[PDB]
């Protein structure tokens, strides 16, 4: 009945996510490795290809809706953060998570197609989308296995605010070079600002992993938002 | 052995009521089983009683100690009875009763500490009964009960609890033996919402809640895949 | 730039945990390198946060001498830092047949 | 009936001046018209009223209370009387 | 540079060791000159501690 929190784990959805990236970087390491000196797909490359910018009508269907979704799944992030940093949800009472399982689904799917759709696979993986797609979903499947909740890398789904530029530049919006230049600053400043204020957040609320969690300090997101603005401006009160 | 207080036929004894906002002098092997009521005693040196080669029940009773030494009980050796109910403490120092090896009777009842450490605390394997009664301390960490092999009866009248995952060690120990020996001894726990009230004793021992499990190993091998 | 802030943020550690000689060294103020590092960078990026600040007379001194140098030293190094790792030509691959 | 206190036949009454910080164990709904004074205690303990389950007033002598706790006054509710006199109380 | 600074100094320096008038030199923050040359120092160069 509306219990509290008790015993603190965190290296599960942590270790997940390190596992889905490394052991895939890992895969095509060596898949490249025996390629070297023996140590129909180009149709469904294609078809990836024109599905990822909005060339057919499902395409700008497709980009709208990856748009949309990532403004939803930051909202979801603050709404969270708004919360305690680990909890315990079951997953058939709170609304949040089953709209959360539905943006996690649809950004793996979009990140599954845009693997099919890259040229150089070694490259894609070190991008900055397909990290912090590697960094989100996994942590949110093992959060809904586990019906508990911890407000881990949840940060970097602002950093899905960078494509903006790109995804209007697909469904043919920004024409221009000024346009394109605005809107390229203002997303990477803004994306860089919230990402900034979400680390300081779950660095603060979470202590030293070495001081056993004691040097805790309780500032909500809006306050780390404040803070990160303050000092970027070199004013520091 | 004290001045003020006049020596008692055959081992000597301290007084009790005395008034003294000073430490009874004169301390030696002859003098046993000191007794202090309603005195000020503000703090514990290192070593206070040293002089006293061996003790048998300490009584710190009204007194005001508000910082005691983790060596301050380093001459006691082999003391059999102590109360510590009804003091100011804030915290225990660490180590403070590791010399306490043979502290047979320990309570605590009354004592305003936010949280004391077990290691502060130490083995203390011949221990017969603790008491837990009016102390501002709400949460139990379960190293704090799991260190005392032979403690037997925990008394928890008039310090109710919260519900939650601190509440699941204590109820444990609960499930090993009945802890309330009357119904009037009872307590109930309290919730973070005014709506939900529970009494512990109507409260299910080792009840199935969140987090019953800490860790395992069926789980762990998904989440390392998924 | 590393050099002088690491060297900067030493001779504040020295100077704060060894008060002033004419104090007998009375004054001294305990704080770890970590602690001085921070109040350098701070210091160095016009922030000022005032958490943490030199307070023994030679500590005021040495940091008055530094905001007059090591500020202008910042402001002119870490942009042109940054441009130099910069510079990178994007379509640099090769085409696939 | 107190431990400590005396038992009054008929109507119990607590004793006078029990000198004792905290509220006296055994409290049972046959004993009514506490009495606490001379209470060192800075807060009220929470339940503290729960082993007795009607009483009928609650005086206060030379007792001073800083703060109290919602769970304190749980176990009253038959009350008619209640008197916090010369109390140190600030916030409710 | 130096002349600016050192003025500005003094004149933080008289002005706080001595009070406010419409208070009747009761409103009064005992600086040393050092101390105002060091508040000076920090301020000119938006450090702000």
């Amino acid at each position: 009945p509306c219990d509290s929190r008790g015993q603190r784990m965190w290296w599960a959805f942590l270790a997940s996510s390190m596992v889905t990236f490394f052991g895939g970087l890992f895969i095509i390491l060596l898949w490249r490795t025996l390629k070297y000196l023996w140590t129909w797909m180009t149709s469904v490359k294609d078809w990836a290809g024109v599905m990822i910018s909005a060339q057919t009508l499902t395409g700008r269907v497709l980009v709208v809706l990856v748009f949309a979704l990532s403004i939803g799944a930051l909202v979801i992030y603050f709404i969270d953060s708004s919360n305690p940093i680990e909890s315990c949800q079951n997953f058939y009472k709170d609304f949040t998570l089953q709209i959360d399982m539905a943006f996690n689904v649809f950004f793996l799917l979009y990140f599954g197609l845009r693997f099919i759709a890259a040229n150089d696979k070694l490259w894609f993986w070190l991008e900055v989308n397909s990290v912090v797609d590697f960094f989100t979903v996994p942590p949110v499947f093992v959060s809904v296995y586990l019906n508990r909740s911890w407000l881990g890398l949840r940060f970097l789904r602002a950093l899905r605010l960078i494509q903006f530029s790109e995804i209007l530049q697909f469904l043919n919006i920004l024409k221009t070079s000024n346009s394109i230049k605005l809107v390229n600053l203002l997303s990477i400043f803004i994306s860089t600002w919230l990402t900034a204020a979400g680390f300081i957040h779950l660095v603060e609320n979470s202590g030293d992993p070495w001081e056993n969690f004691q040097n805790n300090q309780a500032l909500t997101y809006w306050e780390c938002v404040y803070l990160l603005m303050v000092t970027m401006s070199t004013v520091g009160y | 052995c004290p001045e003020v207080c006049t020596c008692v036929p055959g081992g000597l004894a301290s007084c009790s009521a005395l008034s003294l906002p000073a430490v009874p002098p004169g301390l030696s092997l002859r003098l046993r089983a000191l007794l202090l009521d309603h005195n000020r005693v503000r703090a514990l040196p290192p070593g206070a009683f040293a002089g006293a080669g061996a003790l048998q029940r300490l009584d710190l009773r009204e007194n005001g100690l508000h910082s005691v030494h983790v060596r301050a009980f380093w001459g006691l050796g082999a003391l059999q009875l102590l109360d510590l109910s009804a003091n100011q403490l804030e915290a225990l120092a660490p180590g403070t009763f590791a010399p306490l090896r043979a502290l047979r009777n320990l309570s605590l009842a009354g004592n305003r500490l936010a949280r004391l450490e077990p290691a502060a605390l130490g083995a203390l394997p011949l221990l017969r009964s603790l008491s837990l009664q009016d102390n501002e301390l709400a949460a139990l960490a379960p190293g704090l009960l799991g260190r005392l092999p032979a403690l037997d009866a925990l008394h928890l009248r008039g310090n109710p609890w919260g519900c939650g995952c601190a509440l699941r060690p204590l109820c444990a120990w609960l499930r090993r033996h009945p802890l309330p020996a009357s119904e009037a001894e009872t307590v109930l726990c309290v919730w973070p919402g005014r709506l939900t009230l529970s009494p512990l004793t109507a409260f299910s021992d080792a009840a199935f809640s969140h987090c019953a499990q800490p860790l395992a190993l069926r789980d762990l091998a998904v989440v390392y895949t998924l | 730039f590393i050099s002088t802030w690491l060297t900067a943020a030493g001779f504040i550690h020295l100077v704060e945990n060894s008060g002033d000689p004419w104090e007998n060294f009375q004054n001294n103020q305990a704080l770890t390198y970590w602690e001085c590092v921070y109040l350098l960078m701070v210091t160095m990026s016009t922030v000022g946060y005032g958490d943490v600040y030199a307070k023994t007379t030679l500590g005021r001194l040495f940091m008055v001498f530094f905001i007059l140098g090591g500020l202008a030293m910042f402001a002119s190094y870490v942009p042109e830092i940054i441009e130099l790792i910069g510079n990178r030509k994007k379509y640099g691959g090769s085409y696939s047949a």
